[PDB]
């Protein structure tokens, strides 16, 4: 259903080539053939508006195969040849001027602008739109093409012949948005400075580096979401306001008008955390943003995250001791189900709170039901809003601790039902609500730097080297559990009762896989002979082979992802501080920074960073002399050559 | 300057950064004299006027970065490398900035197995680094991959 | 926990930029604007004592923001601004000569000393004291400013105008003390020669490199405490002495007059082991030190530490056998507190010191009680004087063997007191006193190279790789033991009694987490249905996940810190050799080195060494 797309694009590219050879002028245009174009164009029946497989005329083929000598012949003979965009569901809009631009150099682009060209031509088709699709996204307009091909001579040549530097796209992207999401970042910086130079202070109401796209997102916030570390350092140099330089000690003054968490406008820290593309987390190690999060965490972020780590921990103990002291009543009838299959000797009270001890629990039980609703009023309005399970593909897949705490407050309000309607199976929802309840104490272990990168590693084993193990465990313990069952099916299950029921035979074979029971042995009755063989094979490929290989998987992984977890932990401090800043009122959380009213700098908030910069006379000697006009080493050097032939031979 | 690759421009832009001590893209005659005094030698305030008006093609007295970049083509270092090495650096350099990092060499060693500790990775850079920043240039990387 | 010092500086650093904009002469002083200066200085409404935020005037702004043409106008018009220090709390006393030096040169330093600047001022403000609150520590004096920024042309220019080469500071750090603890170690060596060369006085009096600061440290021993290894080898060029050179075989003599602990002063081997910086311990592997550490240890450091380990080994056997052979009589009471839940059948006796076997045992308690007093009179008077559980309680902070031996001798006496007044259960002080008293044999495993670097890795794996693991152990087992309790609560306790009451449920579940019991399985009766689900999930966050992750985590760390655990062991030889040097009497203990009297070099001790260099 979707792989016909890859075929149908490749159907057109061959059909384009076939129309070239079965045409006199197109084959003449694919090569130079300057003798042949003068031969053909003096005729009458020659369709110079010949539509190929996409809409191509002779000038497009002269341009795409860059025949400038064949281009001069066609412009003399056909007047409406700078016009006529292509038609097919692929390349649309694209005239001969675009193709002369994209090839990084032509004399045709000086020639076509002389022949009244068309620079508003929106090249909008299915081959100029960014997606996991077409390998390039250059833009729509001819200036957007000339920008992102590194053409410094052509962009100066376009604006002189009446261009448009501001015009957006179908996506809403301007010219300067396209320069940011190119894969050649340092040549994008030189084109960034050039395209602002020809703005010439337009009166166009926030001139061109503040204008948002259809998402609503400035060029400064597009270096941040996409992952442009090169552009983000370049765009920051307009923000800083450097105060003084006392020798080797500077004092810059950054502008937190778009970085810091503002009001209802979605700030830049709220857009990185809610985004994929792992290079976006590289922005959180940058000189205004690293110092902002650390000053929002040491001061107001950590002491509030411990006062929520202690209210919740006194909430679970209030919920635990209402399960320990739950009501039980002795067994009524008299052991009616037969012997050796019944040992329960209590049961659960219908409704009995009539003693002074139960009213103490009635205080405690009402706390954990009120607290259960509060959990479902601060997070369920995100699943009330952003979808139930079909439109809600974001927070289930993103945060693991979202699921465990909605499940906790669901199991309490199952027990609220069963206590009131007087059901029987209450030992089951309190079995979930305790293990789910105490394992959200693992959530409040991310502010402590000791325990922080350890809970990162546990969720990378569960969704990693343990479900790579649990499939080839369930293969083995469905084979052998059906093998141990059929052997002990013809035996006596009263001196060895590990296998007398196929739900039970799954349970003992799973424990012998983990060696968390001993093993079937009697030493008074001569066992079946096949058991001594099939348990001996099961002892090798469980205890000696597959479990010690699982130590080798978790031991190989843990030194490979060992600096990623310190990148993942410091990105969960940002995810915590942003969340704590939102849900808490402004009366407890002061806005970070220093205001500009009383210091006379405006309405924008500032942040001062001072840094003892550097030395290295040797570096600055090399550049100022241009200006000046008229052993562990043996261990390290061994590691270079192991990289050296490791690189040049690949 | 018609041949400059992404590497030398990413080196010259950082070289423009520490030389400029007011954050914008304009080199004044005064802030050129700030660096010159830190070299021990003294200016004469006409030598500062000499070096600015040598190449100030627009005519503003403030050296912009395109006029800084074509200036380092006049005082060029050299162009002599191999096409496989320049491709090999762009594989190593993740965030396209013309520099390899301490976390960008622990990635390359991890793909080759090699079981490196954090201490030897900082000891690799001390034999790679020339100017003394703890950050390998492109010229520092070419000097190691064929010479020593 | 707001850093109010960080706000208090940032509220002032923006305030300085305000005061310059709302002032005609200060804004003209920020730029050059010499046309704007001469207009304002003529009208007699100048207010040249216009005092800014950080107590600055128009001369401080002209020197901080570099404006040579502005400062010439200010000194010519009102020359009384040269004798003007700042008055604000951060920058106290910082003159105009201070600021123009930190900008690495000017012609102003010629011009300020032309119009009589102060070569000996005091920058005693709180933004110049060394701290983790100030990016710089340049000292206080102008020749201390110029020496740290590596400006030879200014340092040669201040002595010519009357600098004091030996002027101390608030911490007593002289100019030679400051250059050591600057972060540029290479260019500090080039200034260290130029500063000593310009002394040459006959008024030496502990001349210039023998003058200590307020805490007593000399320039040579300050590099010991801080960790400047590049400065240390440069300082040893004046202590050594070449003796003879015969081919590729040279012999030198180092000067052990500031390294070796004589009997009274705190020497360089003592100052390294008391400080806690990791850059301070590369000095143990330098050319006069790695012999003196080894030659004390091979000759008189290992045999005295094995005899002191063999006396303690026979001491703890005489404490063990007085716990094996306790006075212990049969039970006198009828049992009668259900035998369904009782096993006790012996009781403590009151006076059993009558048999000749007990008289031999009465020797054994008298050995181990007197030994518990000798412990508390050689180590407890150390934490009396030195620090109240913190300064010599660095062993309460790291290297925990001091806390254990006190806790051993603290509980031999509790075992004595409960014997004398005949209280209830004596097993409780004894059960600690064995596991504490034997785990100090692990103290005496730092001299043996096999057992040395392995006792390090029981410490660094229990203070950060098992300690962080137990916070997510008590999270898990509190979740499941409360879950396993309420399942086996409406159920028969005599069969599968793993969870009959809640303190036992914390101890069955802790044992299932480690597989040190089997598992609750009692076939021929049917367990409830919810158990096999919630034990299957506790079969995985368990043996499977969080017990093999601890193998990988201890396996990761055991090769990361493997360079460190060796050089952390070599500092546990210096920590023990110098300890035996001051606690043992002087009489055995020959002094390490060859005296310089009987051959004639002075009274200083020496130590020679030979090496090949080809
Ligand atoms: C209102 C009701 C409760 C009232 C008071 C509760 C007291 C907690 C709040 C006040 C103190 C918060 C605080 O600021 O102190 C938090 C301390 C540790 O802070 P630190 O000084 O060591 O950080 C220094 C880090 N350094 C070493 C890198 C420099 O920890 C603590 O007491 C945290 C207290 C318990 C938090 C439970 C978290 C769940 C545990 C999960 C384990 C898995
Ligand atoms: C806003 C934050 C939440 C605030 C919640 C406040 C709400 C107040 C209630 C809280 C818990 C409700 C559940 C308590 C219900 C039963 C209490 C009870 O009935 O009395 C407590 C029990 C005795 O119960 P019993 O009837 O079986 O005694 C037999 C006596 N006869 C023989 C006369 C029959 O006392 C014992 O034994 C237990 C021994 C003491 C241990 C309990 C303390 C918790 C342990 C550690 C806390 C550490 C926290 C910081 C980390
Ligand atoms: C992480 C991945 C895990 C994948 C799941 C693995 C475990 C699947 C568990 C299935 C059942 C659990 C639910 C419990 C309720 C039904 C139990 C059951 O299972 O019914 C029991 C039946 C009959 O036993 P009986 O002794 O009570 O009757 C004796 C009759 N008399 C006395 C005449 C001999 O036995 C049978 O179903 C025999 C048929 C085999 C049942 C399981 C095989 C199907 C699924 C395999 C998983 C796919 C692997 C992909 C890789
Ligand atoms: C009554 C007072 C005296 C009681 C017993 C006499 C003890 C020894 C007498 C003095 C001899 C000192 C000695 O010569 O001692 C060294 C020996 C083994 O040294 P080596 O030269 O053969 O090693 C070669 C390695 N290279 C070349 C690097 C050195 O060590 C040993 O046997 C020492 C044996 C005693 C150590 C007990 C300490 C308890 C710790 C146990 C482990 C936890
Ligand atoms: C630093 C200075 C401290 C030393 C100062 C001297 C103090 C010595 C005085 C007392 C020491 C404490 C002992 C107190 C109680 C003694 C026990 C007793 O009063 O009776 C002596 C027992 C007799 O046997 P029985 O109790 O079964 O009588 C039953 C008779 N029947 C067997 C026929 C049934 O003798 C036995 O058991 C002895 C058991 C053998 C244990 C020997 C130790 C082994 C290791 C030695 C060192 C290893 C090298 C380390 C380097
Ligand atoms: C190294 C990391 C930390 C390790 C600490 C682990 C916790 C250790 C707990 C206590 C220390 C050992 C002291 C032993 C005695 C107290 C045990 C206890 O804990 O109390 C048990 C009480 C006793 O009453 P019962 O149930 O046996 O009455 C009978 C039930 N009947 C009437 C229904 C039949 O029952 C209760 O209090 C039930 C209340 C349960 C809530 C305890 C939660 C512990 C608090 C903080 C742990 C740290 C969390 C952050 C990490
Ligand atoms: C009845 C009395 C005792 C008051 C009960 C209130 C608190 C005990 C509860 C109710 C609301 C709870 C909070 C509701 C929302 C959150 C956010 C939640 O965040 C996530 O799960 C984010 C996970 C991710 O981003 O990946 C973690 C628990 C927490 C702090 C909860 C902590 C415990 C709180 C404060
Ligand atoms: C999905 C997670 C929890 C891990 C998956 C691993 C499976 C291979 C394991 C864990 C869950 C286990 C199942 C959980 C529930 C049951 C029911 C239970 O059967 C009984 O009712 C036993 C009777 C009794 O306990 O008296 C034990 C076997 C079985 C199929 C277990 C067999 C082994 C399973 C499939
Ligand atoms: C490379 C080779 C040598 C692998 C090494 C494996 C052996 C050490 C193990 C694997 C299979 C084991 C055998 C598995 C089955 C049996 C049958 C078992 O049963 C009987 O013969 C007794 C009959 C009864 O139980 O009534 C006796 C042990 C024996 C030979 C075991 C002996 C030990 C063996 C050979
Ligand atoms: C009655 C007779 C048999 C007594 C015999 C004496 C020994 C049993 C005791 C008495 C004093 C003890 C010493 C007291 C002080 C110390 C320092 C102590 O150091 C620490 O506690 C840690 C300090 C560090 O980190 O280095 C190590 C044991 C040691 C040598 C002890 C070794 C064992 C000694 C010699
Ligand atoms: C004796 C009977 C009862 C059981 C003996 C089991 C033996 C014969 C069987 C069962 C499980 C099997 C293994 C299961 C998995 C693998 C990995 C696969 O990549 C190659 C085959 C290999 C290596 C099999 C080899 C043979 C094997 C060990
Ligand atoms: C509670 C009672 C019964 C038992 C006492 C056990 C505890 C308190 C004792 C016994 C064993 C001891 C450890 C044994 C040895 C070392 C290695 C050393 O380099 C650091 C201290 C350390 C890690 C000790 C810390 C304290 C310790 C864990
Ligand atoms: C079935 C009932 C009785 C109990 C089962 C408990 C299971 C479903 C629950 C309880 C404990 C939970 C785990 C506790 C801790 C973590 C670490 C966290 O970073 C990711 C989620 C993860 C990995 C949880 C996954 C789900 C989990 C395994
Ligand atoms: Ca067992
Ligand atoms: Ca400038
Ligand atoms: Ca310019
Ligand atoms: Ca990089
Ligand atoms: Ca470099």
């Amino acid at each position: 259903r979707r792989e016909s797309w890859a075929q149908s694009r490749d159907e057109q590219n061959l059909l384009q080539q076939k129309r070239i050879w079965e045409s006199p002028l197109l084959l003449a245009a694919k090569d130079n053939d300057v003798q042949a174009l003068n031969k053909l164009l003096k005729y009458e029946d020659c369709k110079v508006h010949q539509r190929g497989a996409m809409g191509e005329t002779a000038l497009h083929i002269a341009a795409l195969y860059d025949n400038l000598e064949a281009a001069m012949v066609l412009m003399e003979a056909a007047p409406e040849l700078v016009f006529e965009p292509m038609t097919s569901e692929l390349y649309e809009g694209q005239t001969a001027l675009h193709i002369a631009v994209v090839n990084q150099n032509m004399n045709l682009v000086r020639a076509l602008l002389a022949r009244r060209a068309s620079v508003s031509a929106r090249a909008t088709g299915t081959a100029f739109r960014r997606s996991p699709r077409n390998l390039i996204y250059f833009g729509e307009h001819p200036l957007s093409f000339a920008a992102c091909v590194n053409s410094e001579e052509i962009v100066r040549l376009l604006i002189e012949h009446g261009a448009d530097i501001r015009a957006q796209d179908s996506l809403g992207n301007t010219v300067l948005h396209i320069l940011i999401l190119q894969p050649n970042k340092t040549f994008a910086c030189q084109m960034y400075n050039l395209l602002l130079s020809y703005d010439r202070h337009g009166d166009h109401l926030q001139p061109l580096d503040l204008v948002p796209n259809h998402q609503g997102l400035t060029p400064f916030k597009l270096a941040g979401v996409e992952g442009n570390t090169v552009m983000f350092q370049h765009l920051m140099q307009k923000r800083k306001h450097t105060q003084w330089t006392y020798g080797p000690l500077t004092s810059t003054l950054y502008d937190l008008t778009e970085i810091d968490s503002s009001g209802d406008e979605q700030s830049l820290l709220e857009l990185i955390i809610t985004t994929k593309k792992r290079e976006a987390r590289q922005i959180l190690d940058q000189t205004p943003v690293k110092e902002l999060v650390s000053l929002k965490w040491k001061r107001y972020g950590r002491p509030y995250f411990c006062m929520l780590g202690a209210i919740y921990l006194l909430y679970i103990i209030c919920f635990t001791m209402c399960c320990i002291y739950r009501p039980l009543k002795p067994r009524t009838n008299n052991r009616t189900s037969p012997r050796d299959n019944t040992l329960l000797q209590q049961k659960l009270l219908q409704e009995a709170y009539v003693t002074p001890k139960d009213d103490i629990r009635l205080v405690g039980e009402l706390v954990t039901v009120i607290g259960a609703i509060i959990i479902l009023l601060v997070e369920v309005p995100d699943i009330f809003r952003m979808g139930v399970t079909r439109f809600f593909g974001q927070t289930i897949l993103g945060g693991p601790f979202h699921v465990l705490i909605i499940t906790y407050a669901f199991m309490v309000l199952v027990t609220m039902v069963m206590r009131l309607i007087s059901a029987s199976g209450e030992v089951v929802p309190m079995s979930f609500a305790l293990v789910l309840g105490w394992c959200n104490v693992m959530y409040f272990a991310r502010g402590f730097q000791m325990l922080g990168p350890f809970t990162i590693m546990i969720q990378k084993m569960i969704f990693g080297d343990l479900m790579r193990f649990c499939w080839l465990m369930a293969v083995v313990i469905l084979g052998f559990a059906s093998a141990f069952y059929i052997i002990f099916q013809t035996e006596d299950p009263e001196e060895l009762g590990h296998f007398y029921d196929y739900p039970m035979a799954l349970f003992s074979t799973f424990e012998l896989f983990l060696t968390i029971i001993d093993g079937p042995a009697n030493y008074n009755v001569d066992l079946p002979f096949m058991y001594s063989i099939t348990y001996a094979a099961f002892a090798i490929i469980a205890t000696l082979l597959m479990l010690n290989l699982l130590i080798a998987m978790m031991g190989d992984t843990h030194w490979r992802v060992a600096h990623e977890r310190d990148e993942l932990w410091r990105a969960q401090i940002v995810a915590t501080t942003v969340m704590l800043e939102r849900k808490l009122p402004r009366c407890l959380w002061p806005r970070s920074g220093i205001c500009g009213r009383e210091y006379g700098l405006g309405d924008r908030w500032f942040l001062r960073v001072e840094d003892r910069q550097d030395l290295n006379r040797q570096r600055i000697q090399r550049y100022a002399q241009a200006f000046h006009t008229r052993r562990s080493t043996s261990r390290s050097s061994a590691n270079w050559e192991r990289l050296r032939q490791g690189t040049l031979r690949r | 300057a018609d041949q400059l690759t992404e590497e030398q421009i990413a080196e010259f832009k950082e070289a423009f950064s520490l030389f400029d001590k007011d954050g914008d893209g304009t080199i004044t005659t005064k802030e050129l004299g700030t660096v010159m005094r830190s070299l021990g030698q003294n200016p004469t305030e006409a030598e500062l006027q000499d070096m600015i008006n040598e190449v100030d093609a627009d005519g503003n007295g403030t050296i912009d970065f395109p006029e800084f970049l074509t200036m380092m083509a006049r005082k060029m270092k050299d162009t002599d490398s191999e096409e496989e090495i320049r491709e090999a650096f762009r594989v190593f350099d993740k965030d396209g900035n013309g520099y390899i990092s301490a976390a960008e060499l622990r990635h390359v060693m991890t793909n080759l197995g090699e079981k490196l500790t954090d201490e030897e990775v900082d000891e690799m850079i001390r034999e790679a680094d020339i100017d003394g920043d703890g950050q390998v240039n492109y010229e520092e990387f070419v000097q190691m991959m064929t010479a020593k």
